[PDB]
């Protein structure tokens, strides 16, 4: 189980890490976080009390580093670090647990969550779509744009994801317009699959990464990404069965903890709509379609 | 952006462009089967894609063969359309070629976008004009050679006739869309305006009859008061 140390608390702030929250007030003793499992990458945000525009926040992986939080009143942020110093790292949080100004990653032992929220998402991969390649963690925030946002304006701090428009000469073969536009499993399998991501396993990883995104940060551009991922395997006629299995379980749980007051938001009607009752894969998301329908009928 | 009632001056600048109509392509009769069930025959239909600054008229001739073993044949007849613009299209010199393809019907858009993904500088509109090409097939010259092609065809007609020669693109596109309007609304009545008078012939090359200017006035007229009337008799007015 590993440890993320904070200096202080100097500003009034609501903390996440991963679907945890906690408030902690203005000078309030606190110094990190305990008991986090080793194994899945981890998200640590915030939402200042005063601003609760932007929220901000830092993709990491225990494993990679010793890594604490500090404020920074000169860009008004909690910022990660890593500690090169193991030694001055296991003291510092040594002495903060044994004076108990932690909290505890409070995991339920029989919750799954976020293993399954995470399942395929890796740090290597984050680390490509958020570039900033002097540091083993991934800052990523509400207002940063993406690639293809942008193409359509500080390219440092852009989401790379991968590219997908299905009305682009890389979806649609020359001679087989209306084949390809009907049927995007060519752009799945053969483009994206084997060519771009090489595996599903990252696909659903960048999958994965662009919901947390969304229902974390409010990323709008992240949202987007997630629902193209969706509907170029819903719009597929012919996708591995092992893949629509695996997307079943994958969006079971992201409907599972999305919040009730932000699925007006944060789901595309046109898109959710289509998938589950005309696409190819309409029969494909049982356990998808049933959560959808107990939770969100109005949408449907 | 869409082509609207705001926008109408621009169909006659000097940027190329043209009109596609879909609407002839794919036609049928349906009729009874011994067995007492429905089904459809096909006839030959037609691509109508105009110029309306100079009045060119591209009639691709879509053959009945095109439909044999196919399914879904109201949504493929959308993707030969846009196949065969995007290749009319190919087919043009470069500066012959449209800087924008307004489509009179917003099913279009996607497939011919799709098709046309190789020219990202035509842009590809809708229209929420009303346009009365589906009437098209009313003009008789044009009707017979669609029913008589035997194999797919390109036969390009001046839809103007020698218009041009006396008034200008905007009053020859609104003489065309009137006529057309009349036939869509009341075929047989707006072909007896057009040839009540015998002596009025339409020459081998024209479609429409070779009317002075103060007859094209009466006969717009003609046009103007079956259109309103039809509407009456349609809404008792
Ligand atoms: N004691 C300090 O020097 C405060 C900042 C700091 C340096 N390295 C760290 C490692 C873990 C937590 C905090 C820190
Ligand atoms: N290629 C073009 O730009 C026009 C071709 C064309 C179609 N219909 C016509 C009628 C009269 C002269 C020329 C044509």
């Amino acid at each position: 189980m590993n440890t993320v140390p904070f200096t202080s608390a100097p500003i009034e702030v609501t903390i996440g890490i991963d679907q945890y929250s906690f408030n902690v007030k203005e000078n309030q003793p606190f110094h990190g976080i305990k008991d986090i499992p080793i194994g899945h990458v981890h998200v640590i945000h915030f939402q200042h009390a005063d601003n609760s525009s932007m929220r901000y926040g830092y993709w990491f992986d225990c494993r990679m580093g010793n890594f604490y939080i500090q404020y920074d009143p000169k860009d008004g942020l909690y910022k990660m670090m890593e500690e090169r110093d193991g030694a001055k790292f296991e003291n510092i949080v040594h002495n903060f647990k044994e004076r108990q100004m932690m909290v505890s990653y409070p995991k339920i032992d029989e919750d799954d969550t976020w293993y399954n929220l995470t399942e395929f998402v890796q740090m290597d991969k984050i680390r490509k779509i958020v570039r900033k390649d002097e540091n083993q963690f991934s800052y990523v925030d509400s207002s940063m744009t993406t690639v293809q946002e942008n193409e359509l304006s500080d390219p440092a701090h852009s989401l790379n994801y991968t590219v997908i428009n299905f009305k682009s000469r890389e979806a649609i073969r020359p001679g087989h317009e209306m084949e390809d536009f009907l049927d995007k499993s060519y752009y799945l399998n053969t483009v994206m699959l084997q060519g771009i991501f090489k595996n599903s396993s990252n696909y659903f990883g960048e999958l994965q990464f662009a919901f947390l995104n969304a229902m974390f940060f409010g990323n709008y551009g992240s949202s987007l990404q997630w629902h193209a991922m969706i509907e170029l395997i819903c719009s597929s006629a012919t996708v591995p069965k092992h893949m629509l299995d695996k997307l079943d379980e994958i969006l079971y749980y992201q409907i599972k903890t999305l919040p009730e007051q932000y699925s007006d938001i944060l789901l595309n009607e046109r898109v959710w709509n289509i998938c589950l009752y005309s696409s190819f894969q309409k029969n494909s998301l049982h356990n998808t379609e049933k959560i959808m329908e107990n939770k969100y009928p109005e949408l449907l | 952006g869409a082509m609207n009632s705001s926008n109408y001056a621009e169909l006659f600048n000097n940027d190329i462009k043209l009109f596609v109509d879909d609407t002839n392509v794919y036609r049928v009769t349906v009729h009874k089967t011994f067995e007492g069930n429905v089904a459809t025959k096909a006839i030959n239909g037609c691509i109508f894609t105009l110029n309306p600054k100079t009045g060119h008229l591209f009639l691709k001739i879509i053959h009945t063969s095109v439909w044999a073993g196919q399914k879904r044949l109201s949504q493929l007849a959308k993707w030969k359309t846009a196949e065969e613009v995007s290749a009319l299209v190919r087919s043009l010199p470069k500066e012959e070629q449209p800087k924008q393809i307004i489509v009179t019907r917003k099913a279009m858009l996607d497939p011919l976008e799709v098709h046309m993904l190789d020219f990202p500088n035509i842009a590809i509109r809708p229209t929420e004009l009303r346009l009365p090409f589906s009437a098209a097939m009313s003009i008789d010259k044009l009707s017979d050679v669609v029913m008589k092609a035997t194999e797919p065809q390109m036969v390009l007609f001046n839809i103007y006739d020698d218009w041009l020669d006396r008034i200008s693109s905007y009053t020859a596109f609104s003489r065309l869309t009137l006529l057309l309007r009349a036939l869509k609304t009341n075929e047989e009545s707006a072909k007896m305006i057009l040839l009540s008078d015998p002596t009025i012939t339409i020459k081998s090359y024209h479609l429409w009859p070779s009317f002075t200017d103060e007859q094209w006035i009466t006969i717009e007229s003609q046009m103007r008061d079956l259109i309103l009337t039809e509407y009456g008799r349609k809404y008792n007015v």
